[PDB]
């Protein structure tokens, strides 16, 4: 079960053993210490495309966050790991949300500029435009979306938007370009998730590994 | 002008032959176990075809006025049927073989136009029908392909719906509850279960593993954790060569399906080769009420040689199309040569007839 | 909520059996002769199924915005797959069989959705291509049915085109023309032939049927016509050829069968049974009709409804419950020469199964009657 | 004035638009051939309007996707976008008036080194869909697609495509994960893109500019 | 959430309707007065004559004919038709329209996938004074229902364009490849596609110096500026800038030749009429001769459309009590008679049933008073 | 033919259409100063919006959502959803409309499958007197637009006949036979129904003296004289024929008590003019409490529509000056369009031939007849 070597290869198929997908960055950084208590490991670092472990039958993929959902569901990764907000907006129903690892926290929230409420159909600019209309639509309310990828701070200030909704950390970005945090649309935090597939096939090499990031969380 | 919609597709000469050997052989196997084939109607009112959404085409009937849709499943049809059309007092098998529509793409499938083969037993209530069916499409892929590092996952929904009884939760509750284990969002699970609700999170938890889930836990649950037990016995013994695993929560179109659920996994795919379940009453919108359970899949998901073609001279001297006939006979395609026409008419020609002989090249 | 739609059924399992045979039979008859089986989409863009209809069943398609049709002839779709997506450098030969979608019921149909069962040959000029398929389609009726009492029907477009050419009729001439002949409209084609050449456009209408008596009545100006000829020529050696090859079988001819004239370019044939409107088959050349997709290929083909060459009874043995494997040997050689063996399920007795028409019983397992 | 205000209305000057990172750094040099100059390092602030050296333009600072969406709807009068994201987005509503010759790549097809072409439909992974479909239309084909939006080179290797349609500039992070380009599409640069009612209505504000942007460019 | 509408459309409630149904009857009554003659066009017809010039139009099965409906997405086609066939009037005619159009998905940014299209047509006159007029027209129209207080006009004419792709022996493969440069001022493509294209500097110089004639024509060939056909659609444009600058002198106008819109049916001036910080333009219009001919005779005509809702107070409602008094219904009549909205109190509601009420009808020293609150 | 309209839809032209036009502006403001705000509802809804309260409905799929949508056939559901959940006043409001709907085939007799439906609705009051402002509302707004001369209101309360199916404890299919009997007035079969049907008599009574409250009274049974529900809907009927009648003494109005269009979705009070020969009613309205509910908060509503085709083409006056930008000659022109006069002017070198159905030449300038 034990590797050390560095260029152990872990290239082609792999239906014998678990694909990880990992979201690049922040989620990357607290998820590799809990992943040490599973005795999984990279290596190398990173940052000097498929990626051995300690263990042989793991191998690592870093995917842009975007991708990981697609990646999961699709089997191209047995399991992964990605925000509560991505997997919600990219849809989750053929996943498994088996854990909340809590890390990477923050909340989806709407925000705008001591604006006045506008008068018709309200603007949303966003990239959560899925979640946007769920979230509204809770109210009992429905909106017009623009999708964005970024800079949803801007959106309000060059009047693409009424208001936004984005995730919130520190919410100082938004302070900074004359906009506030309103209303609280959920709590987010980071989640491994698994292929259905790979779940129901291959519980002898998942159950173990998924009991141990349970320990390591709580 | 050439352009195909997305997700649709010719099937050319070289995967239609190797299509059409199995789509023949899957229909005679069912046959010869006594599930008889079907053609169901490709239109029918939406409402018939909906008793069980996005997935189908509409398209208004010039003759009523009334909403048609083209059939996206025929497990439905099938169940129309056996309840109304032939209400056969006692046991009945169907089986069927034919593209369903799909107005976008389900299941990580390329193709928006699937070829839908199934069997449907009707008139058995025991559990011996349910065996009987995960015994017949094992043996139908089997046969098609291989079962060879293949997945059978076992479920029933007795064991939630018994569980919803005994607790006197509410639909909504039921509702809500049976998204989360579809799901297996076993955070919000908790946070949700938190009546008997420790439970029901054991439900999620533990639905992997029989032992470990009656160790964190009523006639009607017990019935239905004998069934499931006595299922992955007998299919356990029959295919000893098959992995079999259990999943309790898998809960897919809860709402018809009354037993045993049952599936068939296949290295690198992420959507079964076949899926089916206990589904008692399906056709009780039709007219009587039938115990019932079936299977289907994607014949494509089972399934390209080039094709051997014979060309022989233009002519109709006895001798010559009796040879032609002979190697017709035996099973080879032989076309004769047209008009003026010489052997670079036919540049796919693997064979020439030349006493005439074949030879190759 | 059990209804379904006018002019829709179910095929059930005794029906199912013969047409499901039938199909098979006829697939084969077709590959030996080199014919490959193709399946078509069962939806297309509405352009590409319309290059040749009020009969298309049209539906949006969500993920481009474009209308779709359900396939209502596969005719066009082979075309498109010759014309451009398998463009074989010589003579190719294609064959389907599936259910098409009308809107409404044609040529007195009783179904909506009839089993269009055809073949394609591409790639040839020569009226041989014709004559292989003539010859092609009357052995799959007789292979699947029988051609006692059958007819058929030979015509060919060339000359009313070639007449039309000769004359200079305009396109809304032509096309008047087409439909009074289609009608055999005889009194309003005198009056409408009355004012260029019209004796003999009167003639091909009156003596349709008999080729010595219409070349008694047309002029020499057009017998002389070298496209006229070749087409007239095209027929009568057609004629000939058929009906030795099928010396049992009527046949016969009409000039001004011009059905579908638009994308028809030479010989037309079709084979008529006792007591029906329809023909069980009908083809024709139609070169070119693949040019919209690509290539214009000389091309020629047929197609029927499977329906309308197809109900026995269906036998079953049933077997008692059990693994023994002296048992299950008898079930399995039993099943291996095509027999339908079911067995009993838990205490189901064998009024379980009432259509049962065999028993298994131990006797050495054998089958006998019930 | 690096606080000079530059908020709210600012229908009578000009907007621009920049993506981030190289093209930035790339742009901002040609900027200053037109007097335009940001009076603050962006990379360290979170402010993402900005102020310059000229009182009728201000800058936003958008992830490179953004930019078409805002110059076409004229929250941006003006922008810079690669040819391969404008093209991508959809170009009907913008004007693609100079080169800038900056971020040059070409889009390509890549797959597995030497892999036959499988039977059947391909799967081609991108994160230009549209693009793909276009390229492959152009040879009388046609694919299915998976939407992926980085790591591409992965996508062969774990099965989610036959194929990608990717840019391609070194080409090293290719050939190191054993796949190789195959065909080229259509070679890539920055383009100065333009919001249509702007360029009709601001005109005397616009022509100065982009004029001295294509001098800058020339040398 | 059985309450959802679908995405793009609303209703249109009253604060706003109020607003909108008023600037519809104004807008109808000024191009009335100036010979405009309103028609209802019909929602919906055979797909085949709403797309005579889409993926936008809506589909639908006709159950009495089996043929494919579409509803409008553009009243234009019509009209064209009623012109070349229903009323065949022999000389100049005038029409008009105010109503819903659909759209599949929203068009021109536009929120709303139900646009309120106004506009108005002259067939009938080939010259270019018929353009002068409906220019006229809709700067007139524009600035009774809002303002052209920082509006701007973009002219253009196509037949510049055209005469070059005439003169120059262009295939028509060559020319829509060009009308797509054009329309997306694609400058470096345009740069390529030009090079060793027959005339290519003169197609070149079309797109670089698209805002401004003095510059175009001193890098036009002498050759061009020859031709008769360009010439006239230069002129053409050179009067009709002269003329609109001094009907409006407080409007900004400027020029594009390469504005090529719906190229395939416009045939000669381009006009449309932009605003501060909006993309679409609040109207759009041209030269379209024979749009009409798919229906009969070929016939010259220009015109323009807009969308209502891109040029809300409350409502004032007076309460009075129940009942038929005569002095009291005389009170209400006349009220009523003054164009106040009055409502009476029902049963034995009192004034809470009417929460928006603003007003009260009062007896006061026997005489009944309107008062606020 | 490709001019050709689908049938049942007609461009209104020039002549009609400044009629119609007139007709619908003074009716919109006729409603306003009586407190019904305008509104447009959408053309477009997701069919269960409109298909609260079937085969009218053009259908069609929305690309967005993939949901299928209607055009609306009636607005009046549409308001219900916007009193009920997008302007929930906390108390009582009144709107209107007046609008194209389509249906796919024409309804009531009409000539178009595209009627302007205007129409009027009072939400949130439970007592009679709704009904009776509604009643009057209507009668006043046709009065306006058109004429009661020789008119008949026809006032009806499906009160009656859903008291006495509570009080005899009918079941639901029962009801629903009964009020199709009752629909089509087919009384033998009622006669027959009602035989061995509880309280049977009284049932048949009911379709018997429907036009005539004395004889029905007479007829009726004690005991349902008796129940309060039955006996309320009576008395809410009289009290409303007695108040009409004084407002409106010129007015011929009649009885029918089982009048029970729309049952389903009806609660108390009906009302329908109808005129001289014609079979279909000019208006048409009732009493349907909760009909929002669907949407939101249960509401009292009453209302009305009609077709403003049915309430609705003279010739147009046109004046001709000649071309010119003299300041004299458009002082003239301004001040003749002040007036509302239809003023145009001579394109290029046109003569006044240019306009042949010039009525008028503006000729110090004046106006004088052609
Ligand atoms: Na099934
Ligand atoms: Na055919
Ligand atoms: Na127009
Ligand atoms: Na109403």
């Amino acid at each position: 079960v034990r590797n050390d070597d560095p260029n152990f290869n872990v290239m082609g198929n792999f239906d014998h053993g678990l694909t990880l997908a990992l979201s690049k960055g922040r989620i990357l950084k607290e998820t590799l210490p809990l992943l040490a208590t599973a005795g999984i490991n990279l290596l190398e670092d990173p940052e000097k495309l498929i990626f051995p472990t300690t263990h042989k039958q793991v191998r690592i993929l870093i995917l842009r966050a975007s991708d990981v959902p697609t990646y999961v569901e699709n089997g191209a990764a047995d399991l992964g790991v990605a925000g509560k907000d991505v997997l919600m907006e990219h849809g989750a129903q053929h996943v498994y949300e088996l854990l909340d690892l809590q890390i990477a926290k923050c909340k989806l929230m709407t925000a705008g500029k001591g604006m006045e409420r506008p008068k018709g159909r309200l603007k949303i600019a966003t990239k959560y435009v899925n979640l946007t209309r769920q979230y509204y639509a809770s109210l009992g309310e429905q909106v017009d979306v623009i999708k964005l990828y970024g800079s949803m701070e801007l959106a309000p200030l060059v009047g693409l938007g009424d208001y936004i909704v984005d995730v919130v950390d520190t919410g100082n970005t938004l302070r900074a370009n004359g906009l506030e945090p309103l209303e609280e649309i959920c709590k987010v935090s980071s989640r491994l998730i698994v292929n259905k597939a790979s779940f129901k096939r291959k519980q002898v090499l998942l159950n173990p590994i998924i009991s141990q990031l349970e320990q390591a969380v709580q | 002008t050439w352009l195909l919609p997305d997700g649709v597709a010719d099937v050319l000469p070289e995967q239609a032959q190797v299509i059409e050997k199995l789509r023949r052989e899957a229909i005679d196997f069912l046959a010869v176990r006594g599930y008889q084939l079907v053609y169901t109607p490709f239109i029918e009112y939406i409402e018939s075809l909906s008793s069980l959404d996005l997935v189908t085409f509409k398209v208004i009937d010039q003759l009523s006025g009334r909403l048609l849709g083209i059939r996206a499943d025929m497990t439905p049809q099938v169940a129309r049927i056996d309840a109304h059309v032939r209400p056969v007092e006692g046991v009945a098998r169907y089986c069927y073989a034919g593209t369903v529509l799909h107005t976008k793409p389900q299941n990580f499938n390329a193709t928006r136009a699937p070829l839908q083969l199934g069997a449907e037993l009707y008139g058995h209530d025991s559990i011996e029908a349910d065996v009987e069916m995960v015994d017949v499409m094992l043996g139908l892929i089997e046969n098609a392909y291989t079962l060879q590092g293949a997945h059978l996952d076992l479920g029933h929904v007795g064991l939630f719906r018994s569980l919803v009884k005994y607790a006197g939760l509410s639909k909504n509750e039921e509702h809500e509850l049976s998204d989360l284990y579809q799901r297996k969002a076993l955070p919000e699970l908790a946070e949700f279960t938190q009546n008997m609700g420790s439970d029901f999170y054991a439900l999620g938890r533990y639905a992997s593993d029989l032992d470990a889930l009656q160790a964190h836990l009523d006639a009607e649950f017990d019935a239905a954790l004998n069934a499931l037990k006595t299922t992955l016995e007998q299919i356990k013994n029959r295919w000893p060569a098959l992995n079999v695993g259990i999943d309790v929560v898998e809960l897919r179109s809860y709402h018809y399906h009354t037993g045993l659920m049952y599936a068939v996994y296949a290295p690198n795919r992420a959507a079964p080769l076949a899926q089916g379940g206990r589904y008692d009453g399906i056709g009780e919108h039709f007219g009587r009420a039938r115990p019932a359970t079936g299977f289907s899949c994607d014949l494509y998901a089972l399934g390209f040689a080039e094709i051997e073609t014979v060309v022989a001279p233009k002519g109709t001297e006895a001798d010559l199309l009796k040879a032609i006939a002979n190697a017709r006979s035996e099973g080879l395609r032989v076309v004769q040569l047209l008009g003026n026409d010489d052997l670079s008419s036919i540049p796919y020609a693997t064979h020439q007839l030349v006493q005439w002989n074949i030879e190759k090249i």
